[PDB]
Parts: structure tokens; C-alpha cells; sequence
């Protein structure tokens, strides 16, 4: 085993990004060793769909993706195939057939500056559900009316809002970090195995 | 958690006013008329702590109404006993 | 935008009724709707919400689960259905949507959101008395 894959750098990145404008990151062409997953940080939501974790290091998969991105406590639950709510729907969307593994931790202590961590934000608005596995950077303003708003007005509204973090809030308002892991095995022969 | 605020503030016309509500990151300031409904909210906002203000500059005779400060967080929505502002 | 509350009146103590909330002029899909309701000679108070989905419902202690709010897309109106009527109940009231459109303070610049409730329709008045 010479070639670990990139593990390091998904889970103890120095900020993550924004949940509407989440990170991908593409894992292939190197060994995963799960095991050491455990020993990054004290996962609390760890949560994987359709394969077992304890078998995670006796499957083969031709690529993975991470998806890394920061959100509340109360939207980690919206982290699943199937389900919705505000990042369910307008910023990030899983599958109904979603295979993988989701691992969300506290991170009271990275992104919570006392003063109010306005660097991530979500989207509060959109013109329609989004499909899964999919990013809309777009800042367009929102209409809400039927008036032409070309800005920003009584109805017509900022599509982003900003997350407000403080260590003061409680655990449901506290951020979470979030990485989900997709499994993905198209035709290549599988690249990326266990030890 | 009910909000406080004071019973009824009066000031000269013109004159800048005050009205506080003490009780956290979510408040919204509402004005009322009689006969009329509420309508969302010259005026300057401003947030200490568990504590909120607004300043009304330059007081006129139709600002005469009663001011009501909440506290939309989560899912539940608590309003305030109203101040009931006078203009002289 | 409009919002218009009817089906309110007059009804006996233990009754149940149902008032409607008509809304135009905005897309019904994306604000979240509460009803608060006010006594005569008194402020406003908090009686019900609910998320854009209905998903979420939520009431204040005083009214238990009595009253049963709830919206759909087809007609794109809200109605709550009222059980249980006492003689506090009576008050005139207000459906209102509650829109990120207030800006507080200078923080506009760092893009914070106050939800408030921006549209208040006309009300309606239940009073309950035999």
C-alpha cells in the first residue's frame, strides 16, 4: 500500500464551503482505507446508505465524490435521500437511490468567531426544487410578485442568506460540518479499493 | 419568554424617541393604528444583547399609533405588551 | 399582494368553525404563514405557524392542539379549523406571511435576514358567546 487516497485533506480542510456552493472533491486511482475515518474527528452523525460500514474495506468502487459543505444542526437531518426542507430542496439534494455514506461533526469550535461567521451562507429562494446532485451558484435576484424586479425590492428578495453563527447558541443552532461520501461504478474497473 | 416594554412613551413633536424591548438574534418591529392592521417596520433599529431599541426621528402628528416588538426564532413567534406611543 | 381572512363570526362556547386566508399577488410556495389573533382593548398574540410545506406545524401552549392550521397548493390559501371555543377566545384576526423582506440595522451589508411578518391581511372577528 503505497497510494493512500486523500482522506486528509476532506476531513481537516481549513474552512469548508458554502452549503449552496458545497465542495466536490473526486477520490480514484488510490487505496481507502476507511479505519482511519475514526480518527479524524468524533463523528456524531455518521450514516452511510446501501453498504454496510463495517464492509466498507472490502468494497471496490470505480470513483468516490465528497461533497463538503457546513450547515446547522437542526438541517443535518435534511442530509438524506428522500427528504426535504430548505437544504433538501434549494441547496443540496441526494438521490432517491443514493448509495454511500454521510459523516457530520460538530464544529463548534472552527466556525464560530464570536462576532457572527456570515461566511457561509444558503439559499433561501428559488424558482424551482433542485435536481439531485446539483449546484446553483447563480445570484440572480428572486421574484416573489408578478412586478419586474431587476434588483431588490419590497417583493423582490436576495436569493442567499447569510448563517449566523455564535458559540453561544445551542447544539441545534451550532454548526455542522458535513462530508457525503457517493460510490459511484459507471464502467471503469474500480480503482479505488480497501487495504 | 414574554418580551417587555414600556406602558406608553410621549415626546415632543419633532423630537427623537426611544422605546426598548428587553427579553436572540431575530426581532421584528410592527406599528398599529386603530381600526387598522398591523404593518411591518426615520426609524433606526438597533440589538444588545437580549435587549432591542428603535429611535423614531422627527415625530410627527400621524406617527401617533402602538408599536409592537417580536421575536420570530425557530418556529415560534412571541410579541411584546405593546407600547402605545404618544405625540404631543 | 393581498391577503383576505373570512369565516369568522359569532358561535357558542365548545363550537367549531373554520377561517380561511385567500392570498394573491405572490407565490404561495415559498413563504411560511401564521395566524395571530387580537382581543379587543388588548395587543397582538401568537396563535399558529406553519413552513411552506405544512410539514411543520406549530402552536402556542394556550390553544394545546385545538386548533388545526394547514395550507395547500392547489387553491393556495391557508384555513384553520377551530375547536373547543372559550370566552377568551374572542378576538379579531390576522393571517400574515413571514418574509425575510425586513432589513435590520446595517447589516444589510453582511446579508442577515430578519423574518418578519410584512403582510397583514384585514382579519376576521370570532366572537364566542351564546
Amino acid at each position: 500500500v503505497t497510494n493512500l487516497c486523500p482522506f486528509h485533506e476532506v476531513f481537516n480542510a481549513t474552512r469548508f464551503a458554502s452549503v449552496y456552493a458545497w465542495n466536490r472533491t473526486r477520490i480514484s486511482n488510490c487505496v481507502a482505507d476507511y479505519s482511519v475515518l475514526y480518527n479524524f474527528a468524533p463523528f456524531f452523525a455518521f450514516k452511510c446508505y446501501g453498504v454496510s460500514p463495517t464492509k466498507l474495506n472490502d468494497l471496490c468502487f470505480t470513483n468516490v465524490y465528497a461533497d463538503s459543505f457546513v450547515i446547522k444542526g437542526n438541517e443535518v437531518s435534511q442530509i438524506a435521500p428522500g427528504q426535504t426542507g430548505n437544504i433538501a430542496d434549494y441547496n443540496y439534494k441526494l438521490p432517491d437511490d443514493f448509495t454511500g455514506c454521510v459523516i457530520a461533526w460538530n464544529s463548534n469550535k472552527l466556525d464560530s468567531k464570536h462576532s457572527g461567521n456570515y461566511d457561509y451562507w444558503y439559499r433561501l429562494f428559488r424558482k424551482s426544487k433542485l435536481k439531485p446532485f446539483e449546484r446553483d451558484i447563480s445570484t440572480e435576484i428572486y421574484q416573489a410578485g408578478n412586478k419586474p424586479c431587476k434588483g431588490k425590492g419590497p417583493n423582490c428578495y436576495f436569493p442567499l442568506q447569510s448563517y449566523g453563527f455564535r458559540p453561544t447558541y445551542g447544539v441545534g443552532h451550532q454548526p455542522y460540518r458535513v462530508v457525503v461520501l457517493s460510490f459511484e461504478l459507471l464502467h471503469a474497473p474500480a480503482t479505488v479499493c480497501g487495504p | 419568554s414574554a418580551l417587555t416594554q414600556p406602558a406608553s412613551v410621549s415626546g415632543s413633536p419633532g423630537q427623537s424617541i426611544t422605546i426598548s424591548c428587553t427579553g436572540y438574534n431575530y426581532v421584528s418591529w410592527y406599528q398599529q393604528h386603530p381600526g387598522k392592521a398591523p404593518k411591518l417596520m426615520r426609524f433606526s433599529g438597533s440589538k444588545s444583547g437580549n435587549t432591542a431599541s428603535l429611535t423614531i426621528s422627527g415625530l410627527q402628528a400621524e406617527d401617533e399609533a402602538d408599536y409592537y416588538c417580536s421575536s420570530y426564532t425557530g418556529s415560534v413567534t412571541v410579541f411584546g405588551g405593546g407600547t402605545k406611543l404618544t405625540v404631543l | 399582494v393581498q391577503l383576505v381572512e373570512s369565516g369568522g363570526g359569532l358561535v357558542q362556547p365548545g363550537g367549531s368553525l373554520r377561517l380561511s386566508c385567500a392570498a394573491s399577488g405572490f407565490i404561495f410556495r415559498s413563504f411560511s404563514m401564521s395566524w395571530v389573533r387580537q382581543a379587543p382593548g388588548k395587543g397582538l398574540e401568537w396563535v399558529a405557524n406553519i413552513n411552506e410545506d405544512g410539514g411543520e406545524k406549530y402552536y402556542v401552549d394556550s390553544v394545546k392542539g385545538r386548533f388545526t392550521i394547514s395550507r395547500d397548493y392547489a387553491k393556495d390559501s391557508v384555513f384553520l379549523q377551530m375547536n373547543s371555543l372559550r370566552a377568551e377566545d374572542t378576538a379579531v384576526y390576522y393571517c400574515a406571511r413571514v418574509g425575510p423582506y425586513y432589513y435590520d440595522s446595517a447589516g444589510y451589508y453582511r446579508r442577515h435576514y430578519h423574518f418578519g411578518m410584512d403582510v397583514w391581511g384585514q382579519g376576521t372577528t370570532v366572537t364566542v358567546s351564546s
